[PDB]
């Protein structure tokens, strides 16, 4: 079976609307959608819960969203995606917001952009905007090397300032601030520290504008007072994405995935019995069929993902921390092109020529 | 052959003779090969004999 | 405040032993003894952790491998669960890079060195026979990939010998016969080699059917390729390297008992030792202990277990061990030197040298033939289409003179 | 203090003043400039007493 989890404090009972739209149509095999919601469970409990009902409702695929109890959730399934062989999708939650990589000896892929994706956008505002050079700074945070040498390779076809990797040198390498333009790829908690030892050396408004991709605030509604009055921040998640339409992209993604399985040699994910013994790790050892359940298209787009876990070319929205502190939808992005609906934010002359 | 970026985001490599040498099919050049800067930092060059 | 203590270990009996270990740390704060043993299928083991151990008040946890021949999924189902809240653990056994970098795994502790770092050695040994060129051959897995790296940083930082050629392949091949062949027939003459098993005789029984093994030839392996060949096909004088535990848990929980003990002296002086969130299900609550824990068990310093001077590197595996310069004797085992931590320490035998000299081979040959390119340019590039023979016509110049054609 | 010392340009310093605040302005001169190899310090008599 087709299943969906939506553990969470939400409006679950009303997200159940698309039950109708997967009842109508978009479903050769038609599924059966159950919830099996929680409160604040466990690691544990989840994971007993989530193979119980799997091994209870005959389930033979599944997709989750939740509260940011912790990135760590993403991980937990990893283990037992080859441990069942069965495809997962993290979705509508910072929990399903991370990347979790070379695990990749199963499923589960996940939705939202890619490093390299939202990497490519940043250069794409800026050079909409013509800011002409720039600067980084960065942690151990997960994708350093990739993020370094991305960005090395992407300039050799820049006027960058410096790339910094930071653990008295942190005032000797602050000194080397020459950008007219800042960036950082980090996370809200220590965003804090770095924030204040930002004011502590460089300059925070009319001077500089900081730029950030999404994962640095993670959810969309706290702040810390040391961010200036305000960010370019790009993300999707929680500004447009409805939680039916993401579990009907969802369910979506599953039956075509069905489709495609049971057109080309028409087999159907066996049912894994148990989730406890050997006598069950019989199925473990039939045939994969992994791969070719990633070219397939419903709602007009392709949703084709690499052997890793991103789509290609989302659908992507950039905001800015405005003055009363929030966000606000200030550019598309769409097609691999960018939309920027506000000119330069808040020496100041306006010439004409001819 | 020159610095080409390939597969659009993969590498960096050489479209021709120049790679063929740091390929490991060839192991000399003689012919009219120019000297630069660009090549100068993957092979090493004799004195110059023709201006 | 008694700090109980939670193991998982694959023999009972030295959990006995473990618990004459917990005893002689009573001998020395205060500590309770308490242990699970391992199951197939690690499903039932991530049920196990938090219904036997995580229900209690736990700061640190004990994991060590059984003898089946997962070596990868053994540790990981405990890892994942403790490290829902970065809980300090203790491992071990086998060292593949499973926590090798703290992505995935953030705050874990080993007392065996991982199969990455013994390429240093190599590195040395290069350093003790003035050897300056080298070919090196790794398979384009986890294991392999953290190798590369390693050796061509440790050689780039060397600036001396340089590196020639990563030649990369892949696990599953039947015969690597054409790779092989455009390997033998460069300028070197020392190989290394590190990979799964079975793939030895993919190589071995590959290079003798090449004669890539008589003479003029070196070898330098991981301790798997040793036992897996060594009993199969070993071409004989290839050489390689050989650790000290082997394969006994017993001299491991003495490793790591001691700094277990040491370490609870370091957080009694403030009583920030609030408590371990007991029972899995209840509370997502950061046991923020952990970060403290974990910097303090990365410098916990200790002389306690059998090998003197048990201690930890920035990655928490074994540091500044111990290895045996291995070789072999036609079909049979000896040690002609034990590597001790960085001193440079062989050992009296009669070392062979593959083929059976006495000598030490030098480096390269440096062959006479020299393949040679250029392009169609007239002025300094004429090519004209052979004649009838086979040849193209001689002719000479307005002065008389032959002209030379190739 | 930090945001006049960042204007540090040149590769000779100068300072007119004495001992006593000596000490915290080369307190503050390791905190913020270079003292050894890259540095030369003048200074006039009445600086030292
Ligand atoms: O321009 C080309 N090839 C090309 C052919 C068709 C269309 C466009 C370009 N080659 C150049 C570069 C290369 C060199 O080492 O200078 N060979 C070489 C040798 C000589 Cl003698 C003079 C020149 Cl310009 C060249």
């Amino acid at each position: 079976g087709i299943a969906v989890i939506l553990v969470g404090t939400s409006d679950e009972v009303a997200i159940k609307d698309a039950h109708e739209k997967d009842d109508f149509h978009h479903l050769s095999v038609v599924p059966r959608v159950e919830l099996v919601a929680m409160n604040e469970t466990d690691p544990k409990s989840i994971i007993t819960r989530i193979c119980d009902l799997m091994s209870d409702r005959k389930i033979q695929g599944v997709v989750f969203a939740d509260d940011t109890d912790q990135e760590a959730i993403a991980q937990i399934l990893d283990f037992i995606s080859a441990q069942t062989l069965t495809p997962i999708l993290g979705i509508h939650g910072g929990s399903s917001m991370i990347m979790a990589d070379k695990d990749e000896s199963s499923m589960f892929f996940q939705f939202g952009p890619s490093i390299e994706q939202q990497a490519s956008v940043m250069l794409n505002i800026m050079e909409e905007y013509d800011w002409y050079i720039f600067s980084i700074v960065t942690t151990y945070f997960p994708g350093y090397q990739d993020f370094v040498n991305k960005i090395r390779s992407t300039i050799e076809n820049w006027e960058l300032e410096e790339v910094l990797l930071l653990d008295s040198k942190i005032q000797n390498q602050l000194k080397k601030l020459q950008s007219p333009i800042i960036l950082l790829y980090c996370t809200k908690e220590e965003a804090t520290y770095i924030f204040e030892v930002a004011n502590s050396v460089g300059l925070t408004g009319y001077g500089y504008t900081w730029i950030v991709p999404s994962l640095v605030a993670g959810d969309t509604d706290t702040v810390p007072s040391e961010f200036p009055t305000g960010l370019i921040s790009v993300s999707y998640d929680e500004w447009d994405y409805g939680l039916p339409a993401r579990v009907r992209d969802g369910i979506a993604i599953i039956t075509t995935a069905a489709s495609d399985m049971l057109s080309e040699h028409s087999f159907i994910p066996e049912p894994k019995s148990s989730c406890y013994n050997t006598h069950e790790k019989r199925i473990y050892q039939s045939n994969m069929l992994n791969r070719y359940l990633i070219n397939v298209t419903f709602e007009g787009r392709d949703l084709s993902f690499s052997e890793d876990g991103y789509q290609m070319h989302p659908k992507l929205v950039i905001i800015l921390l405005n003055k009363e502190r929030k966000w606000e939808r200030v550019g598309k992005w769409k097609d691999k092109s960018l939309q920027m609906k506000y000119y330069v934010w808040p020496d100041h002359l306006s010439i004409v020529t001819l | 052959g020159t610095q080409e970026r390939v597969q659009n985001s993969n590498k960096k490599e050489w479209n021709g003779m120049m790679g063929e040498l740091l390929s490991g099919q060839a192991d000399m050049i003689v012919a009219p090969l120019t000297i630069n800067n660009e090549r100068a930092q993957y092979i090493e060059f004799s004195k110059p004999f023709k201006y | 405040k008694i700090v109980n203590i939670g193991a998982v270990l694959s023999t009972r009996k030295h959990e006995q032993m473990f618990r004459e270990a917990v005893n002689q740390a009573n001998k020395r704060i205060q500590l309770q003894a308490t242990s699970v043993t391992h199951k197939p299928n690690a499903i039932q083991m991530a049920l196990s952790v938090c219904e036997d151990l995580i229900s209690s008040q736990v700061y640190a946890i004990l994991v060590s491998h059984p003898p089946t021949p997962n070596d990868h999924f053994t540790p990981t189902p405990v890892s994942y669960t403790a490290g829902f809240y970065r809980i300090p653990v203790l491992g071990l056994t086998t060292r593949m890079s499973i926590y090798s970098d703290k992505s995935i795994h953030l705050s874990f502790l080993r007392t065996v060195p991982p199969y990455s770092h013994q390429s240093s050695v190599w590195f040395e040994m290069m350093r003790v026979y003035n050897w300056n060129h080298i070919i090196l051959l790794v398979s384009d897995d986890h294991e392999g990939r953290a190798a590369q790296k390693r050796l061509e940083t440790l050689l780039e930082e060397r600036e001396g010998p340089k590196a020639e050629k990563v030649l990369q392949f892949d696990p599953g091949t039947k015969n690597v016969t054409a790779l092989l062949m455009e390997a033998r027939e460069l300028e070197a003459r020392v190989i290394i080699l590190s990979a799964s098993e079975d793939d030895a005789a993919t190589v071995y029984r590959a290079a003798a059917m090449l004669d890539m093994t008589g003479s003029g030839y070196v070898w330098l392996v991981g301790e798997r390729e040793i036992s897996g060949n060594a009993l199969r096909y070993a071409p004989d004088g290839i050489i390689g390297l050989q650790l000290i535990n082997g394969k006994n848990e017993s001299a491991h929980i003495s490793d790591a008992v001691g700094v277990v003990a040491q370490a609870v002296h370091e957080l009694l002086e403030k009583e920030n030792i609030t408590d371990p969130p007991r029972g899995c299900v209840g509370n997502t609550n950061i046991w923020k202990t952990g970060p403290l824990f974990k910097r303090v068990l990365m410098s916990s310093k200790y002389a306690d277990g059998v090998t003197g001077r048990v201690e930890f590197n920035e990655d928490g595996d074994r540091k500044f061990a111990q290895y045996s310069i291995m070789n072999l004797q036609n079909r049979k085992l000896v040690q002609v030197g034990i590597y001790n931590g960085t001193h440079v320490i062989p050992n009296d035998r009669k070392i062979i040298w593959p083929g059976g000299e006495t000598e030490k081979p030098r480096g390269y040959q440096m062959s006479t033939r020299l393949k040679i390119v250029t392009i169609h340019q007239e002025p300094f590039v004429y090519v004209k289409p052979t004649m009838s023979d086979g040849t193209c016509k001689e002719e000479f110049t307005v002065n008389g003179d032959p002209v030379k054609k190739v």
